[PDB]
């Protein structure tokens, strides 16, 4: 096929403009567009015809194309500008081609410890001889957490499934972790705990089967 | 005021067929070329096809190989994509998009909301819905566990959509079983709201599963 | 001229009204 090379990840430091490049053989002979896709949203056209902005796109978004390189630049960077940015143009028979996408990280955002909510199995699920413990982790930043489960203070080695962190609307992160037991397994310990480590510190919630 | 509302996604087996629909409004549809673009979960955008304003010329990405067909109905302001001989790698969210740059290059200036097409040899499975009752305390979290379903997506509302403040529906986990689970939580004033009923409305359209579960002490 | 060359390509596609 064609090309369109984009760096998969770009970070911008406080006070700097963001710069996102897109290279391809003959790219300067084509018109480049740029699309912004925020988490869980559809793509939005931010630049077309190399340099032009649709109505409602702030002028701090600028585009250029020269030689083999198209460039999206963002001045006055805000935390809300974190998103995946895709360039696009066309191949040798004028068919639409997208770049690989660049994920933009805006540095310097404040740290936020996770909120942790732990639910015991419902009576309904226990009646079906199952017992899922649900540990919901919300509003943390940056997006790295480690989740450990404990049974009577001892590390659980099986039955744990945890999601990858995912960006919320407010640029913070959320994740969940599930401990799937049988009802008998649930009753075989006095306490179970979900323990979330984030930036060297931990938050732990506990539940007890015996009320 | 442009709008592009899609429908027609779901689960289909390798080799099967599916038809997507895109209803347009707010602009003179018959004057615009129209696109389909797809995005595999957690992956990048990939063009599928384009069709001319009055429907004569159609062009397709290299992987289509005659298997998909783009069409339009300008009297109903409808755009379609008929997909045949589907392969596992065709699993993706499919968007329709309006063209607004041509002839000065491509520019996809408005995009539909997207529908998920899952290609899989596994059977659909409807979820079990369990209440997540608070215990833990001036506010309380309560919720619903949507356990062991396939495929995505599941939608969850509270009190038929009347309750939106403090609702958090978490992304699903994919277990080693090949089945998904998710949870949806609403944070409410504790004590003060026991005067209120809380019901999660779970819908898993691939399995024909729609459950309203009351969540009480 | 870039625009003139791009237009030549898109006229051949024939996807939008002239």
């Amino acid at each position: 096929s064609y090309e369109l090379t984009q760096s998969p990840s770009v970070s911008v430091s406080p006070g700097q403009p963001a710069s996102i490049t897109c290279s391809g053989d003959k790219l300067g002979d084509k018109y480049a567009c740029w699309y912004q896709q925020k988490p869980g949203q559809v793509p939005v056209l931010v630049i077309y015809e190399d340099t032009k902005r649709p109505s409602g796109i702030p002028e701090r978004f600028s585009g250029s194309n020269s030689g083999n390189t198209a460039t999206l630049t963002i001045s006055g960077v805000e935390a809300g500008d974190e998103a995946d940015y895709y360039c696009q143009a066309w191949d040798s028979i004028t068919h639409v081609v997208f770049g690989g996408g660049t994920r933009l990280t805006v540095l310097g955002q404040p740290k936020a410890s996770p909120t942790v909510t732990l639910f015991p199995p419902s009576s309904e699920e226990l009646q079906a001889n199952k017992a899922t413990l649900v540990c919901l982790i919300s509003d943390f930043y940056p997006g790295v957490v480690k989740v450990a489960w404990k049974a009577d203070g001892s590390a659980v080695n099986a039955g744990v499934e945890t999601t990858t962190p995912s960006k919320q609307s407010n640029n913070k992160y959320a994740a969940s972790s599930y401990l799937s037991l049988t009802s008998d397994q649930w009753k075989s310990h006095k306490s179970y705990s979900c323990q979330v480590t984030h930036e060297g510190s931990t938050v732990e919630k506990t539940v007890a089967p015996a009320e | 005021e442009v709008q592009l509302v899609e429908s027609g996604g779901g689960l289909v087996q390798p080799g099967g067929s599916l038809r997507l629909s895109c209803a347009a409004s707010g602009f003179t549809f018959s004057n615009c070329a129209m696109h389909w673009v797809r995005q595999a979960p957690g992956k990048g955008l990939e063009w599928v096809a384009v069709i001319s304003y009055h429907g004569s010329n159609k062009y397709y990405a290299d992987y289509v190989k005659g298997r998909f067909t783009i069409s339009r109905d300008n009297s109903k302001n409808m755009l379609y994509l008929q997909m045949n001989n589907l392969k596992l790698e065709d699993t993706a969210v499919y968007y329709c998009a309006r063209e607004g740059g041509a002839p000065s290059g491509w520019a996809l200036d408005y995009w539909g909301q997207g529908v998920l097409v899952t290609v899989s040899s596994a059977s659909t499975k409807g979820p079990s819905v369990f209440p997540l009752a608070p215990s833990s305390e001036s506010t309380a979290a309560l919720g619903c566990l949507v356990k062991d379903y396939f495929p995505e997506p599941v939608t969850v509302s509270w009190n038929s959509g009347s309750l939106t403040s403090g609702v958090h529906t978490f992304p699903a986990v994919l277990q080693s079983s090949g089945l998904y689970s998710l949870s949806s939580v609403v944070t409410v004033p504790s004590s003060s709201l026991g005067t209120q009923t809380y019901v999660c409305n779970v819908n898993h359209k691939p399995s024909n599963t729609k459950v309203d579960k009351r969540v009480e002490i | 001229d870039k625009k003139q060359k791009v237009h030549a390509l898109f006229y051949k596609l024939d996807i939008v009204p002239i």
